[PDB]
């Protein structure tokens, strides 16, 4: 499940979590490139342990 | 149980502390300990011996796998033990011995038990694990064995000598098998401990055909999930230990090319103890070039399998050592090359170029004689710039690590003006750390103050000659004739029969060398001994020579005063100082003929022995 979303994420970019199955979430911002800078950010329980953090980061 | 809590309560901080990308180590859950049945074993007297011989053969059947039976019955289970075991008196004399021949197996089955369902557990590291996986199978069997003997007993073909024959070998393997677990819990074995002590237990058998099955597969068993973080480290070059077992451990706290990566004896196993040095210094030398870039990875072949009676396991890794070597080796001497970074040292400390300090003593010679303190550190390296540009080290591209560093003196255990203070700071690259060091970067500054100090002297002397001649005395023209063709000299010889041979050998020693750690022996031997061969780190110093050029400076200091607007005290200071210098020369040649290549200074300093003491 979390694969098929972290294949939606670098080829999509959707999330594809609905209770939190994957790491990044989304806050809507105002659109108007404050996307960047605040939309996605990390949450640091839900990234899988065979994934290591710099991995994390980079798909983001 | 108990006493290996604390063990792996211990050693879960000690593994914790390292990690900085995992978590916290799961342990087994409370209820899989506190079943006894989750873990390893927890007128009838007148009756014929048939009857009581198969309710014993029966019960001792039942005590095999680890449920008691009626008259033996396991001693109830706590802590750590060797177990003991009950029979009813009910039982005649030749049962009570034919049974008490077989218990000892039943002993022995009870502590493998627990063994294998305790180091299952996580801080143990993955060695142990393995053991006790092999041991498992080996357990698997003895069910196997016992579940027939139920079906012969049923059909009249069991009593306690057949069974007894029928458990020869078991006995023996449950046995050593019992040795190796007491050993392995009762003091702290995890890592190469555990792999070493299989390979022991591997000669005090040199021949059975049972035993050497045994100890070949709990080794070749045991030694898989090591060679999982070996290989690694060997072809590779990283670590990656999840539960931290193996002989090469990583703290982290520039240097840390040898000071990031240390040894732990325990952690070696005794068949790799032999090249724990070397498998050590591969990975070692295999980090360093990833992090500039390109991972490398060895395309050798990386199956290494342990062999009982042959040590197949040794040419894998010292073709990998060999290779490794190699690469670094040859990724040095392609990009950062060192012909440079030694021969640009050589250029300016040990002064291949000579055009390098002609422009710059004469540009310079005012302003550095002012004291230490009065002058200003930017002011020196904008002057060197300018020298820089006159001289032809512009066209060298390394003349960009020319620095400012002042230091007090070199007269000092085994100055206080700008000469003699003034040094250069070089500045080294990252993988230039494992031959060019701190230390040698300290040992070569002293040697350039030397050598600074005695140019400085000689620009002084030929002043006063050139002044002199005006278009008084001759009794300092003798002096200054015995002054300059003293310190030449010690240059000519200073250089021409330490440093040019042994730099055109260590040029022998950039081809043929193999590795680093000869290379870096081969440069750290050039250093001490282009140090010790002169007056640097000479014990006592010879401190005749510090005195010699105080005269000298006194004489060249009275000289250029020769102009007068009293000739006598002039002729007076000068004599005074005559009979200093001539003094201190005839003890410099006694010193040094005393002392432990005297002959060729000796005659290099006077040939025709117009002075000879």
């Amino acid at each position: 499940p979390v694969l098929s979303f972290l294949y939606r994420w670098i080829y999509d970019g959707e999330l594809e979590d609905t209770y939190h199955e994957f790491f990044v979430a989304s806050d809507p911002t105002v659109k108007t490139d404050r996307l960047w800078h605040d939309k996605y950010t990390l949450r640091k329980s839900m990234i899988p342990s065979f994934m290591t953090m710099d991995q994390s980061r980079k798909v983001l | 149980l108990q006493q290996s809590l604390e063990l792996k309560r211990k050693m879960l901080r000690d593994k914790q502390n390292k990690k900085n990308s995992g978590q916290h180590l799961p342990i087994f859950p409370a209820w899989v300990y506190e079943r006894p049945a989750l873990i390893g074993d927890f007128p009838i007297g007148t009756l014929p011996l048939a009857s009581q011989e198969s309710a014993v053969v029966e019960d001792l059947l039942y005590v095999l796998v680890g449920v008691d039976g009626r008259y033996v019955s396991a001693q109830p289970l706590a802590g750590r033990q060797s177990r003991t075991f009950l029979v009813d008196p009910n039982l005649d004399l030749s049962i009570r011995e034919l049974v008490h021949r077989i218990l000892p197996v039943a002993a022995s089955y009870s502590a493998v038990t627990r063994f294998i369902e305790e180091k299952s557990s996580f801080e143990y590291g993955q060695v142990n694990h393995a053991l006790a996986a092999a041991m498992r199978t080996l357990v698997k069997e003895h069910l196997i064995l016992v579940s027939q003997l139920e079906q012969l007993h049923r059909q009249g073909l069991l009593s306690l000598q057949k069974l007894w024959f029928y458990i020869q070998p078991a006995m023996r393997t449950m046995d050593i098998l019992a040795s190796l677990a007491t050993s392995v819990d009762k003091g702290e074995c995890l890592g190469g401990s555990t792999l070493s002590l299989l390979h022991d237990r591997s000669f005090s058998y040199t021949g059975d055909s049972q035993a050497q099955e045994l100890c070949l597969y709990l080794t070749k068993a045991a030694s898989a999930p090591y060679f999982e973080v070996l290989e690694k480290w060997i072809y590779r070059g990283i670590i990656h230990d999840p539960y931290s077992e193996f002989m090469v451990e990583e703290h982290e706290l520039d240097k840390y090319w040898d000071q990031r990566y240390t040894i732990v004896q325990q952690q070696i196993p005794s068949f790799l103890q032999k090249m724990a040095d070397k498998i050590l210094s591969t990975g070692k030398y295999l980090n360093v070039v990833r992090e500039c870039g390109h991972d490398v990875t060895c395309p050798v072949a990386k199956e290494i399998i342990y062999t009982l009676k042959e040590r197949a396991y040794v040419e894998q890794i010292e073709k990998a050592f060999n290779y490794a070597s190699k690469v670094l080796l040859d990724f040095l001497m392609e990009e950062k090359e060192l012909v440079a970074h030694l021969r640009s040292i050589k250029r300016y400390f040990l002064m291949d170029q000579g055009d390098f300090f002609v422009h710059f003593m004469d540009l310079a010679e005012e302003e550095l004689r002012k004291p230490v303190e009065d002058i200003t550190p930017p002011r020196l390296e904008a002057l060197l710039e300018l020298a820089l540009r006159m001289s032809t080290a512009n066209t060298d591209p390394f003349k960009d690590d020319l620095k400012i560093d002042l230091m007090p003196h070199d007269l000092i255990t085994q100055a206080l003006s700008g000469l003699e203070a003034f040094s250069f700071d070089y500045i080294v690259k990252w993988p230039l750390s494992l031959i060019i060091n701190r230390k040698a970067l300290t040992r070569y500054q002293m040697l350039f103050r030397h050598m600074f100090y005695c140019k400085h002297v000689e620009r002084q002397l030929c002043s006063v000659w050139i002044s002199n001649k005006t278009a008084w005395f001759a009794g300092a023209f003798t002096l200054r004739q015995r002054m300059l063709n003293f310190v030449q000299n010690i240059q000519y010889y200073m250089m021409f029969e330490v440093m040019e041979p042994t730099w055109h050998i260590l040029e022998k020693n950039l081809k043929s060398a193999s590795n680093i750690d000869d290379v870096l022996g081969h440069h750290t031997g050039f250093l001490d001994t282009c140090l010790k061969d002169c007056m640097l780190t000479n014990p006592e110093l010879l401190k005749v020579f510090s005195k010699l050029m105080s005269v000298c400076v006194m004489f060249t200091n009275c000289m250029q005063k020769f102009t007068q607007s009293l000739v006598s005290g002039f002729e007076a200071t000068i004599n005074k100082f005559d009979k200093n210098f001539s003094a201190h020369l005839l003890d410099l040649l006694a010193r040094l003929s005393i002392y432990s290549g005297m002959a060729s200074v000796i005659s290099r300093l006077d040939f025709n022995g117009f002075y000879t003491e």
